[PDB]
Formats: structure tokens, C-alpha cells, sequence
């Protein structure tokens, strides 16, 4: 009965604790390198002139 | 002259009481608002005493020039149409208000299947040329007598006296008492019997108020008419109309605090964009 | 140069809502609730997700909505019935949780405002019942005589004192079954909630 | 055995939970605290559209960065053009319980759901004209709470009956079918390569599944309620979920941990609505307290508020190009902010 | 299957009258516009006529103001006076829908024959060409065809030798449903041309360019490319 549910429950956990991992470091790296290589094309922390707004 | 400069501070209360508080709730209810059914006669009515609150500096330089005019004739024909215009607007639409508070109380099947947006800007455009049709004879017939040009008037006047004061005095009282005492009636029974004492206080203070800043104004035309003007006691009249018309347009101001901000949500409203 | 055709387009569709939306204001919306096999289908029928059935009494146009096939936690949906008239409670005395129920929903946050009609019903059962045991094993602490009458009106007031808000009022009728009378008791009730709603609106209330 | 089970099972988590903290070195604010700040960002209304009557439940942009989606529970469903504020379709509902809505990236189908644990799919480019209903999918036992397309054939759908499903429009078959989770299932995100999604329960958690193989990767628990919102960072790499508790996370994919904690002791209400920006460095939620709030992802900071709205804030979201970006509110408005 | 049965026409007199009908099914006639073509024997097409959706706009051409009415059960008529010898022409029915998006002028009708008793240049007439080869036709405009929101209105038509026209490049750089890829279309303000890729014998006909910013739509004098 409940037998195959804990089954299924530890076979999961087994699963899902072989996973890799890196550096929180890095990925914080990662991250802020992405936000800084894009920063000058965002349109929303760098107001775009109005001659150039659709929104106008 | 006494009589003349009481008026004239009245006037001033007046103004000065009535302008901030039309305008905050012009605005509140004309752009802070959803279109409903209840707000239509509220925001005509605004409309109408704020209309009604711009010609009170034309009526302070009428004081100063003390039965003078040096303009032509087209003002004189003009503004008082306008003002009286303002008047009887503001008058129907509380007549209006009472009715409908009448009505969505004793009718609870028809005002659910056929009330909506539709019929109150109907009965708004019909109050409104009434209104209208009201305020053309004083353009007809205001003129300049030429001692010094002075704006006054000229059957017709008994006419015009005794219609104005039934229409704008005998019915709409008559229909206000019995919607009210009719509410007060049908709420003695079921779950209203802990606010009908609150609903009889406001239908009496908006009731008296009423009888109190309308009446002079038909009481004075009244004995004017009964009155020859070389005769003595007439003085009194010529003399005290000012403060009477003055009392008359207190109600411009008097009205937006009764109805307007009785509702909780316009009071939180108002609270919130100032 | 073509332009102007699609502004036609989308004010004729704008007219087609606001006539819409209009048109469809009128209804009145009524929810009911209450526990498993409470009798709801006996009301129901007297006149998958969630089942809507409507009909007209004296030129009103009830919807009545039935979610018991929901089996999952009620605070997740029970916003969309914000706006709803009344709710119907309906309660079996020929059997403890409708009072927990009854107090959850009572107090809720989105039902400050909505009055509630309850529904008694199998009265000759209990009546039977009353005359086969007595009623001091649903209710231990109750005290008195063993009289139907007296039972029924403890019932009904232990029901009763579990509304606060002074807002809210509770209509309770007392049914057999064997009858055709609950569409003019729920037309009493809608009538008097509109009539309290209407005058709380124009603000003499 | 059921015991020595459990038992298991309890020092699998300890063994989990010890491995994720010991690849915690640093914390994000220590490396991102020498950059300079956003500063002050006020954005002022351009646009309004009102055609809706009831509350607004959820909204979506169009591939073209110009068309988008509303759906109300008025029963209706509008297309708007947000450069002219001109309504191009109205589709009305079978049923008015609805609580989802979705666009195709092609701009050719829509689709729609609710309490009636059924799935529409509408026709847009009929040869006869109007719109006509293409399929009903109907396979759940309860309310479905988000659906988003693939493709112009498969869709993926979470409902309240703690399952997800993947189908097939042409069919209307369920491919593949996702259990795991506990309670309800309210919240729904894909990845930018459409290869994996993210989902957000009830029972304070969210999982990583992915779409061929049907199984789940990893789970997040770091909550203290329920979650009710999530989207993904733009490379894919981390999602930010918005709980109940009136606090907004951050979660990192790769390493299996929250990065950061967007709070503050004023805020009480719960976020019903997250989003990102298209650079990555602004993240906008949505409150029941009738405000927006932007965030400052990289500083755990404010920088500035969205004020305007008369009710509470139930969607949000932002263009493909991040010119623009739309709020809806249960008032029935919608503003389109710059 | 769309169709679109238009009846009425025959022989006339001079000063004469005749009424035209125009019977649509299997589709929603009541969010379309409908148009007026016709073409005479020896000449090119020429707008006839015009009515909105639900009626709201009526707009009729230059030599035809005064005679003709256009109305619209699911039928549309065109009501018709004083009828001279210049009147000659086989007249069809067109259907357009105006939307961000659509495609007007998708369907052509088939037209009736009746008998009585901007200028867009095209500079080339008739072009030599052989199955195997690659054949492009060019016409230009006296004004400038871009507007201030980007968009620019050309259309191309191609004309099969006894059939009725059928929609090929809209907007001047959109093809159209169930073109092959074959065609391609591209110009730049007052100057246009179209390209065919992979000539067959399934593509021989008439060609025609027509404009679509001031409503007195106007079209080409046509190539033939036999
Ligand atoms: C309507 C009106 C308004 C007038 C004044 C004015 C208004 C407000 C105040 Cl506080 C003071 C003066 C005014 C003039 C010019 C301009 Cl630009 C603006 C306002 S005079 C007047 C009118 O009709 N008077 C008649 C009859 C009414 C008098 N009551 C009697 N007879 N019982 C009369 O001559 O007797």
C-alpha cells in the first residue's frame, strides 16, 4: 500500500539530490555581468527622448 | 448704509464659503468618480451652483453703483436670465433627488428592471429647459430707464410674480414633505427601526433648511405686490430686498455640504485628494 | 488613408458592449451553500466545475449557483461571489460542522455586507425523531423540557447568535419538504435586501 | 519498513539541505554593494483603456510588442492596440469564470480559462470572418489556473487539482502529465528556449520541471505562504517568485539557493504579480496595497512607486522590446505606463 | 466555399435604367465593406463604387456622382440611371474588411455584363517572355505614397485571360494567402516594381497597380505579359 508511495518518495529525493553545483559567487558574476553588458540599450532606466517615444 | 453693507458681508460669506467647497466637489465628482445614477443629480447640481457662484462679484459691483448703469443694454438683458436660470436649475434638481429617494424606497421591482444611466440625463436636459423656459422673461422684458441710466423694470408683472413664486415654492416643498414623511413612515417596521431616528434628523435639517433660505424671497414679492411703492412701509422693502436676495443665494453654498459630503465614500474620497 | 474604417470598427464594438453590459445588469445573483446532502437538491429541484440554474417569479430573474463539486480549500475562489445578493444556508435537523461553517462564512472578509436566508428543513423528521429520542445527545449542554417546539427554537437561536456585524440580518424559515412556499419566502427576503441596499446607497441609511 | 522509511527520507532532506548551504561562500549584496545606484525612475501614465466592467484577472503582450489581450469576468475577452488605444476583437464566453488567458507567439490563437476546468483555443484568421471556438480541451478535475502556448500546436495548462499537463490541440490529448505537488497549483512560467517551466503551489514550494521528459529536476523551499506569482531572469538563469507573505525571492537554478530577499517592515499585503525587466536590472511587483513597487534587483532596494490605481493590482507585465509596460486592477482600468 | 452571384445585367437603351444584385453566403456579411469594379471590353478596371460596414460611409466616383446608389437577407444592389453609351462593362463585386491587419480586397465576384444600345502610370504595355524566365513590370505615381506612420498603399492584381482578378501583393511588400512564393514586391515612395521568380504557364495574364491613400481609388493602364 503505502509501501510503493515511500517508494516513489525516497526514489525521488535520490533523484533529485544528484544534482552538481557551482559557486554562489559566480553566479552572482554571472548575473550582474549580464545586467551591466545590456544596460545601455534598456529604455527604462535610461529615459529615451521623446522625439523617439511611440508613446508620445 | 447698514442694510447695504450686511448684504454686502453676507455676499462676501458667501463666496468665500461656497467657492472652495463647489470646486473640490466639482472635481471630485467629475473626475474622481464612476458615472453612476446617484451621481448624475449631484454633479448638475454642482454645476449649477457653481454657475450660480460666478456672478457674485457682478452683484457686489451692482451694490457700488447704487441704481446706476453705464453699459449698454445687452448685459442688462442678459445676466439675469442666467442667474435665474442657475436658481431654478439647482431648485428642480433637489425636487428631482427627493423624488427618486421616494421612489427607490417604495418601488424595489421596476427601479431593479428600468432604472439606469439614460433616464437621469433625460430628466437632467428636461430640468434644464425648464430652467430655460423660466428665464426668458426677465431677458424679454429687463430695459435702462433714462434723471441718470438706471437698470429696472417696467398684468405681466403680477403674471410673472405669482408664477415664479408657486412654481419655485408651493411644489417642490409639498413633493419633498411627503417623500420624506412617507420614508420616515415605511421605516418604522423590519431591521429600520434602529436608523429610522437618524433618517428623520437629516430629512428635518435638510427640510428646514430649505423652508428657511427660500421663503423671504417670496414673502417680500409677495407684499411688494400688495404694496403701492409711494406708500409708506415700502421703504422697508426697497431697502431690505438686498439681504433677501442675499439669503436667497446663501443656499449656493449651503447645499454642497447637505448632500454631497453625507456619503462616506465621497467624504474618504475627498479626504484622500486633499 | 484607412485608418478611419478601423475607429469605425472599434466604437460600433465599444456600443456592442456598453449595450451588452447594460442589458445584462438586471440579473440577480444568489449564492448557495451549505453541507453534504443537506437537502440543497430538494430546493433546487422544487423549481461539472459549478452548476447555474435560473428562473423568474414576478418579474425578477434569480441565478442560483451551486459549487459543492469544488473539492479544494475555499479561500481560493471565494472572491469571484463577492458581489453576490444573498446566500442561502440550508441546514438538516435530522442529523455540529454547519455551525463551523456558518461561523467561517459569517465572517468573512468579502461578506461584511450580505445578508443570509436560512432554510430549516425535514421538520417532521425531527419532529418524529424528538418523539423517538430525546435531543440532548446532539446537544449536552441544553437544558429543558423535550417539547419539538422548544428544541426548535433552541436550534434556531444557537444558529442565530453566531452574527456580530450589526450590517447583516438573518431570515429563518422552517420547511417540510412537502411544500411549494420557499419561492415566496426567498422573494420576501431579495425584496427587503434590495429595498435596505438601495436606501444604504442614496445615503439615508 | 514504513518507519526506517520515513526515517530515510528525513536524512535525504538533511544531506540535501547540507549540500546547498555549503556552497553558500558569499551573499550578493556583498559583491554588488560597490555599484553605483539606479537612483530615482518615475514613470508617468501615457495611456488608459476602458472597455471592460468587472475585474480584470489577468492580461498578456502579443510577439509584436503592440497588440495585447485582456480578460475580464464580464465574460470577454478584448484585443487592444496599445499605440492608438483602438479594440480590435471582443469574443465572448461560454462561461463567465475566468481566470486566465493566454496569446500565441504567432498571433494566430488565444486561449481561455477558468472554473469550469476547461481549455478554449479561438481562431483568429478564420477565412468566414469572425472567430470561431478551434478545440475544448477538457481532461482536469479542477479549476485550471494558467495556461501558456509552445507553439501554434501544444499547450501546457497548471490547475487546482495539483497536476499539470502537456496536449495537443490537433488531438486534444494529454502528451504527458506532471504530479508532485500538494496543493493548488497557481502559477506558471517558461523558459525562453520553451524546453522548461517552472511552477508555483500552495503548499509554500516550487519545482522545476521540464517539458520532454515529463519528471521534475529540483524544488525551492523557502517561503513562509503560499505563492501566487513567478517569472524568469531574461537568461533564463534565475526566477523570482512573490509570495503571500508580502516578500519577494530570488532563486538561482545553478546554485540550488535563494540569492536574495526583497522585504521591508512597512509592507503587510501579499504580491499578486511579478515581472522582470528586459535588461535585468529593475523587477516590478504588484500589491494589494493598489501600488507598484520597483525594485532594485542587483541592491535589494526601492526606487520608486507607481501610483494610480483605486483597487488592487492583479496583472502586470512588460513588452518584448521593454518599451512599455501595463498594469490591470479589479476597478476594470488599465494603464499604460512609460 | 465563399461565393459571391451577382445578376441583373442585359441589354438597355439609351436613358434607360437598371437595378444589379449581388447575393453573398458563407461568410459573415455583416462586418464587411463592398465595392463596385468594372472594366471595359477594351480598356482597364475603374472604381465604380462604395459602401462601408453598417452603411455609415458612402463614397462614388468622379463620372458616376448623382446617377448611382449603392445599398446592401444578405444582398447587395446598385441602383443605376441614365444610362449612356459609356456605361458598357462587365461590373463585380468586391468585399474588404478594414482592421489593423487585414487584407482587403481579397475576394472577387464574377460578374454580369451589362449592355447598352493619383494618376498611377504604367509606362510598358506588353513584355516578351517564355516559360523558364524571369519577367518584372514597374509603374510609378505622381505623389508620394508613404504617410506619416510608415505604411504605403500598393497593390498588385493579376487578371487570368476569362477569369476575375485576384489579389497578389498588398501594402506593397505583403503576400497575400495562397500565393505561391514566387512573387515579391518592393519600391520606395513613387517608385515601384514587382519580380517573378520561375515563370510557368500558370502565370500568364494582365497585370494592374493600384493605389489605395486618396479615396478616389485609381488604377493602372495594365501589362500584358504573354
Ligand atoms: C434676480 C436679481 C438679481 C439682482 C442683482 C443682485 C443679486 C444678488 C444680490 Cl445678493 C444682490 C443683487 C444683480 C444685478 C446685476 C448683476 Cl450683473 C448681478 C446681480 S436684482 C434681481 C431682480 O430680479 N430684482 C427684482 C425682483 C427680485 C427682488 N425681490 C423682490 N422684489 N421681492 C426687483 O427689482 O425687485
Amino acid at each position: 500500500a503505502s509501501i510503493a508511495q515511500a517508494r516513489k518518495l525516497v526514489e525521488q529525493l535520490k533523484m533529485e539530490a544528484n544534482i552538481d553545483r557551482i559557486k554562489v559567487s559566480k553566479a552572482a558574476a554571472d548575473l550582474m555581468a549580464y545586467c551591466e553588458a545590456h544596460a545601455k540599450e534598456d529604455p527604462l532606466l535610461t529615459p529615451v527622448p521623446a522625439s523617439e517615444n511611440p508613446f508620445r | 448704509e447698514p442694510p447695504v453693507i450686511l448684504s454686502m458681508v453676507i455676499l462676501s460669506l458667501t463666496f468665500l464659503l461656497g467657492l472652495p467647497g463647489n470646486g473640490l466637489v466639482l472635481w471630485v465628482a467629475g473626475l474622481k468618480m464612476q458615472r453612476t445614477v446617484n451621481t448624475i443629480w449631484f454633479l448638475h447640481l454642482t454645476l449649477a451652483d457653481l454657475l450660480c457662484c460666478l456672478s457674485l462679484p457682478f452683484s457686489l459691483a451692482h451694490l457700488a453703483l447704487q441704481g446706476q448703469w453705464p453699459y449698454g443694454r445687452f448685459l442688462c438683458k442678459l445676466i439675469p436670465s442666467i442667474i435665474v436660470l442657475n436658481m431654478f436649475a439647482s431648485v428642480f434638481l433637489l425636487t428631482a433627488i427627493s423624488l427618486d429617494r421616494c421612489l427607490v424606497v417604495f418601488k424595489p421591482i421596476w427601479c431593479q428592471n428600468h432604472r439606469n444611466v439614460g433616464m437621469a440625463c433625460s430628466i437632467c436636459g428636461c430640468i434644464w429647459v425648464v430652467a430655460f423656459v423660466m428665464c426668458i422673461p426677465v431677458f424679454v422684458y429687463r430695459e435702462i430707464f433714462t434723471n441718470h441710466n438706471r437698470c429696472g423694470y417696467k398684468t405681466p408683472l403680477v403674471a410673472i410674480t405669482i408664477t415664479r413664486l408657486v412654481v419655485g415654492f408651493l411644489l417642490p416643498s409639498v413633493i419633498m414633505i411627503a417623500c420624506y414623511s412617507f420614508i420616515v413612515f415605511r421605516m418604522q417596521r423590519g431591521r429600520f427601526a434602529k436608523s429610522q431616528s437618524k433618517t428623520f434628523r437629516v430629512a428635518v435639517v435638510v427640510v428646514a433648511v430649505f423652508l428657511v433660505c427660500w421663503t423671504p424671497y417670496h414673502i417680500f414679492g409677495v407684499l411688494s405686490l400688495l404694496t403701492d411703492p409711494e406708500t409708506p412701509l415700502g421703504k422697508t422693502l426697497m431697502s431690505w430686498d438686498h439681504v433677501c436676495i442675499a439669503l436667497a443665494s446663501a443656499n449656493s453654498c449651503f447645499n454642497p455640504f447637505l448632500y454631497a459630503l453625507l456619503g462616506k465614500d465621497f467624504r474618504k474620497k475627498a479626504r484622500q485628494s486633499i | 488613408a484607412e485608418e478611419r474604417a478601423a475607429l469605425e470598427r472599434s466604437k460600433a464594438i465599444e456600443k456592442n458592449l456598453k449595450e451588452d453590459g447594460i442589458s445584462a445588469a438586471k440579473d440577480v445573483k444568489l449564492l448557495l451553500l451549505g453541507a453534504d446532502n443537506s437537502g440543497k437538491s430538494t430546493i433546487v429541484k422544487q423549481m461539472t466545475g459549478i452548476v447555474e440554474t435560473h428562473f423568474t417569479f414576478k418579474n425578477l430573474h434569480f441565478r442560483l449557483f451551486d459549487v459543492g463539486g469544488q473539492r479544494s480549500e475555499r479561500k481560493k475562489w471565494i472572491h469571484c461571489f463577492e458581489d453576490v445578493t444573498a446566500i442561502i444556508f440550508c441546514v438538516d435537523l435530522s442529523d455540529h460542522e454547519s455551525l463551523m461553517l456558518f461561523d467561517s462564512i459569517c465572517n468573512n472578509k468579502f461578506f461584511i455586507d450580505t445578508s443570509i436566508i436560512l432554510f430549516l428543513n425535514k421538520k417532521d423528521l425531527f419532529g418524529e425523531k424528538i418523539k423517538k429520542s430525546p435531543l440532548t445527545i446532539c446537544f449536552p449542554e441544553y437544558t429543558g423540557p423535550n417539547t419539538y417546539e422548544d428544541a426548535a427554537a433552541y436550534i434556531q437561536a444557537q444558529f442565530e447568535s453566531k452574527n456580530r456585524s450589526p450590517n447583516k440580518e438573518i431570515y429563518c424559515h422552517m420547511t417540510c419538504a412537502t411544500d411549494t412556499n420557499n419561492a415566496q419566502v426567498i422573494f420576501d427576503a431579495v425584496t427587503d435586501i434590495i429595498i435596505a441596499n438601495n436606501l444604504r446607497g442614496c445615503g439615508l441609511y | 519498513e514504513l518507519d526506517q522509511l520515513r526515517q530515510e527520507a528525513e536524512q535525504l532532506k538533511n544531506q540535501i539541505r547540507d549540500a546547498r548551504k555549503a556552497c553558500a561562500d558569499a551573499t550578493l549584496s556583498q559583491i554588488t554593494n560597490n555599484i553605483d545606484p539606479v537612483g530615482r525612475i518615475q514613470m508617468r501614465t501615457r495611456r488608459t483603456l476602458r472597455g471592460h466592467l468587472a475585474k480584470i484577472y489577468a492580461m498578456h503582450w502579443g510577439t509584436d510588442s503592440r497588440l495585447l489581450v485582456s480578460a475580464s469576468q464580464d465574460g470577454k475577452l478584448i484585443i487592444w492596440d496599445s499605440y492608438t488605444t483602438n479594440k480590435v476583437h471582443a469574443i465572448p464566453l461560454r462561461s463567465s469564470w475566468v481566470m486566465t488567458c493566454a496569446y500565441a507567439p504567432s498571433g494566430n490563437y488565444v486561449a481561455c480559462g477558468g472554473l469550469d476546468n476547461i481549455c478554449s483555443i479561438y481562431n483568429l484568421k478564420t477565412r468566414e470572418g469572425n472567430v470561431r471556438v478551434s478545440r475544448e480541451l477538457a481532461g482536469h478535475t479542477g479549476y485550471l489556473s494558467c495556461c501558456r502556448f509552445l507553439d501554434d500546436n501544444q499547450i501546457v495548462t497548471s490547475s487546482g487539482d495539483t497536476t499539470c499537463a502537456l496536449w495537443d490541440i490537433e488531438t486534444g490529448q494529454q502528451t504527458t502529465t506532471f504530479t508532485g505537488h500538494t496543493g493548488d497549483v497557481m502559477s506558471l512560467s517558461l523558459a525562453p528556449d520553451t524546453r522548461l517551466f517552472v511552477s508555483g503551489a500552495c503548499d509554500a514550494s516550487a519545482k522545476l520541471w521540464d517539458v520532454r521528459e515529463g519528471m521534475c529536476r529540483q524544488t525551492f523551499t523557502g517561503h513562509e505562504s503560499d505563492i501566487n506569482a513567478i517569472c524568469f531572469f531574461p537568461n533564463g538563469n534565475a526566477f523570482a517568485t512573490g509570495s503571500d507573505d508580502a516578500t519577494c525571492r530570488l532563486f538561482d537554478l545553478r546554485a540550488d539557493q535563494e540569492l536574495m530577499t526583497y522585504s521591508h517592515d512597512n509592507i503587510i499585503c501579499g504580491i499578486t504579480s511579478v515581472s522582470f525587466s528586459k535588461s535585468g536590472r529593475l523587477l516590478l511587483a504588484g500589491y494589494d496595497d493598489f501600488n507598484c513597487n520597483v525594485w532594485d534587483a542587483l541592491k535589494a532596494d526601492r526606487a520608486g512607486v507607481l501610483a494610480g490605481h483605486d483597487n488592487r493590482v492583479s496583472c502586470l507585465g512588460v513588452t518584448d522590446d521593454g518599451m512599455a509596460v501595463a498594469t490591470g486592477s479589479w476597478d476594470s482600468f488599465l494603464k499604460i505606463w512609460n | 466555399d465563399v461565393q459571391l452571384v451577382e445578376s441583373g445585367g442585359g441589354l438597355v437603351q439609351p436613358g434607360g435604367s437598371r437595378k444589379l444584385s449581388c447575393s453573398a453566403s458563407g461568410f459573415a456579411f455583416s462586418s464587411f465593406g463592398m465595392h463596385w469594379v468594372r472594366q471595359a471590353p477594351e480598356k482597364g478596371l475603374e472604381w465604380v463604387a462604395y459602401i462601408s460596414s453598417g452603411s455609415g460611409t458612402i463614397y462614388y466616383a468622379d463620372t458616376v456622382k448623382g446617377r448611382f446608389t449603392i445599398s446592401r437577407k444578405n444582398t447587395l444592389f446598385l441602383q443605376m440611371t441614365s444610362l449612356r453609351s459609356e456605361d458598357t462593362a462587365m461590373y463585380y463585386c468586391v468585399r474588404s474588411i478594414y482592421y489593423y491587419g487585414s487584407s482587403p480586397f481579397d475576394f472577387w465576384g464574377q460578374g454580369t455584363t451589362l449592355t447598352v444600345s493619383i494618376v498611377m502610370t504604367q509606362a510598358t504595355s506588353s513584355v516578351p517572355v517564355t516559360p523558364g524566365e524571369s519577367v518584372s513590370i514597374s509603374c510609378r505615381s505622381s505623389k508620394s505614397l508613404l504617410h506619416s506612420n510608415g505604411n504605403t498603399y500598393l497593390y498588385w492584381f493579376l487578371q487570368r485571360p476569362g477569369q476575375s482578378p485576384q489579389l497578389l501583393i498588398y501594402r506593397m511588400s505583403n503576400l497575400a494567402s495562397g500565393v505561391p512564393d514566387r512573387f515579391s514586391g518592393s519600391g520606395s515612395g513613387t517608385a515601384f516594381t514587382l519580380t517573378i521568380s520561375r515563370l510557368e504557364a500558370e502565370d500568364v495574364g494582365v497585370y494592374y497597380c493600384m493605389q489605395h491613400l486618396e479615396y478616389p481609388l485609381t488604377f493602372g493602364a495594365g501589362t500584358k505579359l504573354e
